[PDB]
């Protein structure tokens, strides 16, 4: 059903966890 | 005389000019100590109201200052060494249209039922002059006076409160006024026709920012150990 | 070889450079300083501020040659183009032997008597020979000198009071076998070898912290360009980068702004005080290659 | 975040930023001042990449 | 072991001891044999944690 | 050798044309033990003296 | 213009005080040179160098 085919248990872990380089750019990519 | 004195977690204000957001600052500077004893002034504390005499407090590496008032009895402040005309101090006096700011050898002139009088017929060697629209306007009143690299900057906010003597939240101190004066500024005393004196001492503060340019929240690195492990965590959560 | 190679790094350079300062029409009055009417001793000597100007040293390069023009924290060159938050001037006449002892962290006797510089100084000496302009052949008393000091003195402190300093711990007044008279005052004839010799020296003091107050040099204002790669200098912060239309709420107080990390993010005009956010295109490039065994294409 | 924070630090240097140094000072200094940075930086990058 | 005994080396300073430099020198030259003997003890800290 | 190094005499002693010090810090040198303090006076030329 | 190292210019022309310019007009003229023979009896600072 959802967008991405990721079992439900795969999107409770993808939840849980968290082009430009808006962050700690100074030559760092 | 004087009161019983008491503790602060006020007086913090903005080091510096550069703007942040939504950021835990840690910065060293010299600030008033977290529920460090401050002396209460009983107005006028020690002195009467009605008498003449004053305080003339020391200076020590900076001061924080309050006073809610209605009547505006206080009008301003002097910062010198001697206090006695034979080296130059400072002027504050703010006669509710313009304060003005003077640096000239002045010689006391044992100025203060709400009688208005001029003051300093001896004024000799003049170096500094500057003025400005009004220093104190319920309102609290705060200010932070700090003189170091020759310069002398007060630092103020005002915020109204109905109930009570002092808020029970936070408000820093937005910068008034930094003027490149010179004077060592050992002592001072305040002129008044109720007041609050801290002073500041070298200290490691975590400051919060919002999302807008403003500080809502400072902890004491070194006034117990949690403060401690909330600076060496960069967190107001542990 | 077969594969994908990352060679060098693309960056995309500035099509325009934009200086902005505020409209001050002033000129700082240097050589008025340096052209006193009557100058101050190094025994007490003219500390005069000078502000809300346009710091022209151009003015100076004309106004004379100089026996000494030295620069420790900045270059001699570059001071028309640096903005200058707290430009103290400190004026006097000195003797010609003790010209090279103002310098920063150095031991002499004028050091540590009657003017001395910080270890960490920032600023600039200059110096003219005096004897073609003001040296009578009576001598003239703006030279004062304290011949002994009872303690040494810190960077830019002033004494005055002058007080017989004693051999041992016995009060001493006018007897010389005990005394040591503090002062020399003296009035030297153009006649004296050059170590005597009068010098008009003045010595300007730099505080640079990004141009609260500015006192900017004679810089020539330009239009302000937004949304492109530009070589900004805002008030003395020089930089590359685009600047684009903040929705910061500053105080009226700040000026800068910063990022978590202490990379400037954003910056006041110093002429229409709008707050503009300072946004840095750069990147990796990679080569894929099929071999050059194969072919010389690549993307 | 230590590594990009690394870049504000002086090491010595009169100044943080590098624009600084190159807008004040002649070669002959800016040399020394950038030379400092230098090797704050490169001590910076050996300690991240190890 | 190794770790203490990088304490008595100078690494170019004058002295191994600090209470040395600070009782001998005024600030500005004291300064640079401190910087010398950080920049030595440094290295050996990061040695050893490495 | 075998007595007190006073240098305050020095200083009521007269006004220096020069007064420098190298390894060790003008002011401190009352407060240091110096294990074998030589002194070699003469007359020279002012041209020489630096 | 200050010269580059090992630069020579030779060619004399009056430094102007302004922007118009300036011929043998002391009040703003600057003479570019102050070529002077100098007697055995000047000064240390005055006498010649090879
Ligand atoms: C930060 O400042 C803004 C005003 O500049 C505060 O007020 C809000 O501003 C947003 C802007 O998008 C509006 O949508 C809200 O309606 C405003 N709220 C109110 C009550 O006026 C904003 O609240 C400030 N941020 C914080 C966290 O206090
Ligand atoms: C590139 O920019 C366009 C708009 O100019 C945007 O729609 C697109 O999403 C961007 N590409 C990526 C990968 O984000
Ligand atoms: C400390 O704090 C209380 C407020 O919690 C204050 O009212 C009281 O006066 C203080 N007590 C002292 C300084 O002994
Ligand atoms: C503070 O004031 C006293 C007044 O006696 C003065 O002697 C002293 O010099 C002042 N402090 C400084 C640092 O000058
Ligand atoms: C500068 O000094 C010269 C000396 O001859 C004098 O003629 C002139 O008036 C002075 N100018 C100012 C502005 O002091
Ligand atoms: C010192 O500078 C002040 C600045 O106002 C000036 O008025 C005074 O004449 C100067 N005095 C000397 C001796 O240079």
């Amino acid at each position: 059903s959802k967008p991405s085919k990721r079992s439900p248990i795969e999107d409770l872990l993808f939840n849980k966890v968290t082009l430009i380089c808006a962050q700690k750019f100074n030559g760092l990519t | 005389t004087t009161q019983s004195y008491t503790n602060f977690t006020r007086g913090v204000y903005y080091p510096d000019k550069v703007f942040r957001s939504s950021v835990l600052h840690l910065t060293q500077d010299l600030f008033l100590p977290f529920f460090s004893n401050v002396t209460w002034f009983a107005i006028s504390g020690t002195n009467g109201t009605k008498r003449f005499d004053n305080p003339v407090l020391p200076f020590n590496d900076g001061v924080y200052f309050a006073s809610t008032e209605k009547s505006n009895i206080i009008r301003g402040w002097i910062f010198g060494t001697t206090l006695d005309s034979k080296t130059q101090s400072l002027l504050i006096v703010n006669n509710a249209t313009n304060v003005f700011i003077k640096v000239c050898e002045f010689q006391f002139c044992n100025d203060p039922m709400e009688s208005e009088s001029g003051v300093y017929s001896s004024a000799n060697n003049c170096t500094f002059e500057y003025v400005s629209q009004p220093f104190l306007m319920k309102n609290l009143r705060e200010f932070v006076f700090k003189n170091i690299d020759g310069y002398f900057k007060i630092y103020s906010k005002h915020t109204p409160i109905i109930g009570r003597d002092f808020p029970q939240g936070f408000s820093a101190l937005e910068p008034l006024v930094d003027l490149p004066i010179g004077i060592n500024i050992t002592r001072f005393q305040t002129l008044l026709a109720d007041y609050y004196v801290g002073y500041l001492q070298p200290r490691t503060f975590l400051l919060k920012y919002n999302e807008n340019g403003t500080i809502t929240d400072a902890v004491d690195c070194a006034l117990d150990p949690l403060s401690e492990t909330k600076c060496t965590l960069k967190s107001f959560t542990v | 070889e077969k594969g994908i190679y990352q060679t060098s790094n693309f960056r995309v350079q500035p099509t325009e450079s934009i200086v902005r300062f505020p409209n001050v029409t002033n000129l700082c009055p240097f050589h008025e300083v340096f052209n006193a009417t009557r100058f101050a001793s190094v025994y007490a000597w003219n500390r005069t501020r000078i502000s809300n100007c346009v710091a022209d040293y151009s003015v100076l390069y004309n106004f004379a040659p100089f026996f000494a023009f030295k620069c420790y924290g900045v270059s001699p060159t570059k001071l028309n183009d640096l903005c200058f938050t707290n430009v103290y001037a400190d004026s006097f006449v000195i003797k010609g032997n003790e010209v090279s002892q103002i310098a920063p962290g150095q031991t002499g006797n004028i050091a540590d008597y009657n003017y001395k510089l910080p270890d960490d100084f920032t600023g600039c000496v200059i110096a003219w020979n005096s004897n073609k302009l003001d040296s009578k052949h009576s001598g003239n008393y703006d030279y004062w000198y304290r011949s002994l000091r009872k303690s040494k003195l810190k960077p830019f402190e002033r004494d005055i009071s002058t007080e017989i300093y004693q051999a041992g711990n016995k009060p001493c007044k006018g007897k010389g076998p005990n005394c040591y008279f503090p002062l020399e005052s003296y009035g030297f004839r153009p006649t004296y070898g050059v170590g005597h010799q009068p010098y008009r020296v003045v010595v300007l003091s730099f505080e640079l912290l990004h141009a609260p107050a500015t006192v900017c040099g004679p810089k020539k204002s330009t239009n302000l360009v937004k949304n492109k790669c530009v070589n900004f200098n805002f008030n003395g912060l020089t930089g590359t980068g685009v600047l684009t239309k903040s929705n910061k709420k500053f105080l009226p107080f700040q000026q800068f702004g910063r990022d978590i990390v202490d990379t400037t993010d954003a910056v006041r005009d110093p002429q229409t005080l709008e707050i503009l956010d300072i946004t840095p295109s750069f990147g990796g490039v990679s080569v894929i290659t099929p071999g050059t065994n194969t072919s010389n294409q690549v993307a | 975040n230590t590594l990009v924070k690394q870049l504000s630090s002086k090491f010595g240097a009169i100044s943080s930023v590098l624009n600084d140094i190159l807008s004040r000072l002649d070669p002959p200094e800016a040399e020394v001042q950038i030379d400092r940075l230098i090797t704050g930086r490169l001590q910076s990058l050996q300690t991240y990449v190890t």
